[PDB]
This record gives C-alpha cells, structure tokens and sequence, in this order.
C-alpha cells in the first residue's frame, strides 16, 4: 500500500 | 561536479531547490554535499532523502504508466513502448545505484548514532526495494535479499536504541511492512509487523509532548491505513 | 541526438512521454521529429507545443519562486539565491532559444496554411514573451518588440483567414492580450482586445457543431476570466 | 492573468 511520503514544499 | 562549491552553499541551494520544486537540482546539490566527506546533520539527512525520493518517485510513476501500456500491448505496436520503458527503467536504476553508492561511500560506515545509522539503513532498504520493483528473475532474488538485510539491521538497531514512538523507527517499520506485502510476497508478515508497531507506539504515546505526539500519530495513521487496505 | 530514430517512433515516444508526464523527454522527442525536416501535422504541432509548454512552465514557476526570495533578501544571505536564480534563468532562456530556433529553422518558413502559420507565429510570440518575463533594461525592449511583431503577424493572418471562433485564433488573442497586460504595460489594449475577441466569437457560435461549440466556449471563458480580473 | 494552459495528460 503506502510507504512514507516525502514532505511537501 | 559540485566540487568547486562550498558545502554550506550546496546545502542552501538544496533548500532553495526544494522551495522551487526543482528536485533533480536538489538531489545534485545534496550529492555534492555528501561528497564533501563530512557526516550529515539531521536536517541534512532529511534534505538528501526528500531530494532523491522525489526524483525516484517521478521515475517510478512513469515506469508504472509505461509498464501498464506495455502489458496491454502484449496489435503490433512496434518496439517503442518496450524501448521507452527500458530507458526509464535504466534511468531509475541509475538513480538508485547513485543513492546506494553514497550510502556505501561512506555515509553508513561513519554513522554511529542510532538516529543516523537507522536512517541510512532504512534508505538502503528503500532503494533496493525500488530496484526490486523493476527487477526480474534471479536478479530479483538477490536484490530482494539486499533490501531485506538492510531493513533487518535497521530494525534490530531501532528496537534496541529508540522508543517505539520514534518517527524514524515508525517509518522504518511502515516501509519494511510494505516490503513484506508488495515485494516479498509475505502479507501476513506485513500485517503482523504493522499491527505490533502500531500497538507498541500507542502504549508509548503518553510519554510524548504535544508536538512529538503529532509527529508519531501521523505515521501511526499510515500504518492503520495500510492495515485497513490489507484486512 | 535523435537522428538515428525513425520520425514515426519519435512521435510515438512523444505520446508515451506525455502519458508518463515525462515532459523533458517529450520535448526532446519532438525536437528530434522537427529536425527530420518534414512539416508537422495538426496533432504533431500540438505535441510540440504541449512538451515545451510544460518544460518552460516548470522553469517559469521555479524562476518566480527564486525571484521572490531574492527580492525579499534585498540580512546578508550570500550570493546563493541570486546565483541559483541566474542558473534557472539561463536554463529557461536556453529552452526558449531552442523553441525559437526550431520555429526559425524551418517551421515558419515552410508553413503556408493559415492553421500552421498562425500556430507557429503564436508560439514565437509566446516564447519571446517568456524571454521578456526575465529580461531587464534595453534587452527587454528588443525582446518585447519581437514578441509583439510575431503576435501581430499571427493576428493579421487569423483575422483574414479564420472564423472568429477558431480555437487557435481565440488562443492567440488571449495570449496577445496577456502580453499587452503583463509585458507591454498596455492594460487598456489588453481589455479592448479580450472584449472584442469575446464579442465577435459570441456572434459566430451559432454556426458551430456541439463539439466545436464546446471547444470555442472553453477559450471564451478564459477571456472572460481575465476580463473579470482586469476590470 | 491567464494564458492558454497546456492540455492535461
Ligand atoms: C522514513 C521516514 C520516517 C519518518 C520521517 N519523519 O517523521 O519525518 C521521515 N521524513 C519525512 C520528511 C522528509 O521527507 C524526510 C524524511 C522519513
Ligand atoms: C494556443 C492554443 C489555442 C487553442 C488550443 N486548443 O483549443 O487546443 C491550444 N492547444 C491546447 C491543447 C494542447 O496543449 C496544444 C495547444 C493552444
């Protein structure tokens, strides 16, 4: 399913 | 290529590139910073990870689009879909090899504190996992083993040295569970790991400040989201 | 660089690159197709425009982020924000020069039908306009004149040869109005052009099929959106 | 304000 996403910027 | 630029200038330009959503530039600046040979601080490690995660994320998304088209085609569509999927795949593999090479020369060997060593070993597992997503056959087996070994060493350190709510420990367990589910054909191991990680973090939340509680519960929600999809 | 690949394969790979959101690749494939020396069909012209619009769009967005940071800084932040803004600016200028070079060698001179000639002259105006967005001083004046001249020739042809609802004619007028408002410091000319374009298209809608009506009214809504912001 | 956008894909 989902791994850790990158932080937004 | 960045050898003439000051370390501090590379770090500042990586931060600007993040703001500008220029992630290829960001990754090149952070590669140059790593190649200065000094250890990375906590925030510099985050910059390195964000840069490459975005670069390889675009490649993975493109590879999935092209692979799906290629699978549909097999009317004769000519060699073009396969050729272009192969081009993207080779580029993706090159980025993963670059990241793995930075970790091996010499970030991991110089990382003695648990926070840095676990972070880098988790990255090593992740980039072998991205290699495994596109690998076939016996190549796939050795790549899978390399991902598993990196994640396992990171898990062993994290369980000895970090509280169960530590965000790096939580994200490591999340990604290793995804490895088990999506790569290693071990959905039961994935579910067990996500459940145990969630439950042990829940029991440690009482020790945290408001800000740490927010950080840990955000990742716990990702574990719960996966468990909802898997059960 | 694409000289060894078949024209038809470059076009197919450009379409795949669009699906994969690999717009730099898409632009390289379409540059290779143009350099085969044959004229482009309607859909091939659209592929060329989409590819470069996305490449230069990312550069423009990054340049605006960096320019805003640079303007805020002028504590001593060092030369890094300016240096990086300059790097992005030079890259953007190189993409615009590449597009302009394709139009000059030899797309415009071989374009005899109104639909192709207007399309290419509108592109010429657009890419000089993107150059003008980052230009300073006397350089800015000549670049502005070059954009204006390209748009004006396209307008003259479009008014003689195309109905007022033609989507290329409408998009040309939209972009020339943006030129007047944002580049040439002529907001009244921008408003007049948008109003007259909208009104003349409205009066011609009765001649259109359902599908053409949808195409034309979509662009008319963009003219109206600008008029709402400008008045 | 807004110029013609690129088509989505
Ligand atoms: C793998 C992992 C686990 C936790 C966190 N975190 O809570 O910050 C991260 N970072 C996310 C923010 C940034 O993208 C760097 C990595 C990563
Ligand atoms: C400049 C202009 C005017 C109209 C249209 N159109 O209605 O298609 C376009 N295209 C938009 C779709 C694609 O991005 C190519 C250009 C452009």
């Amino acid at each position: 399913a989902g791994s850790i996403p990158g932080r937004r910027s | 290529a960045m050898g003439s630029m000051e370390r501090a200038s590379l770090i500042q330009k990586a931060k600007l590139a993040e703001q500008a959503e220029r992630y290829e530039d960001m990754a090149a600046f952070m590669k140059g910073a790593v190649e200065k040979g000094e250890e990375l601080s906590c925030e510099e490690r985050n910059l390195l990870s964000v840069a490459y995660k975005n670069v390889v994320g675009g490649q993975r998304a493109a590879w999935r689009v092209l692979s799906s088209i290629e699978q549909k085609s097999n009317e004769e569509k000519g060699p073009e879909v396969r050729e272009y999927r192969e081009k993207v795949e080779t580029e993706l593999q090159g980025v993963c090899d670059t990241v793995l090479g930075l970790l091996d020369s010499h970030l991991i060997k110089e990382a003695g504190d648990a926070e840095s060593r676990v972070f880098y070993l988790k990255m090593k597992g992740d980039y072998y996992r991205y290699l495994a997503e596109v690998a076939t056959g016996d190549d796939k087996k050795r790549i899978i083993d390399s991902a598993r070994s990196a994640y396992q060493e990171a898990m062993d350190i994290s369980k000895k040295e970090m509280p169960p709510t530590n965000p790096i420990r939580l994200g490591l367990a999340l990604n290793f569970s995804v490895f088990h589910y999506e790569i290693a054909n071990s959905p039961e191991e994935a579910i067990s790991l996500a459940k145990t990680t969630f439950d042990e973090a829940m029991a440690d939340l009482h020790t945290l400040s408001e800000d740490s509680y927010k950080d840990s519960t955000l990742i716990m929600q990702l574990l719960r989201d996966n468990l909802t999809l898997w059960t």
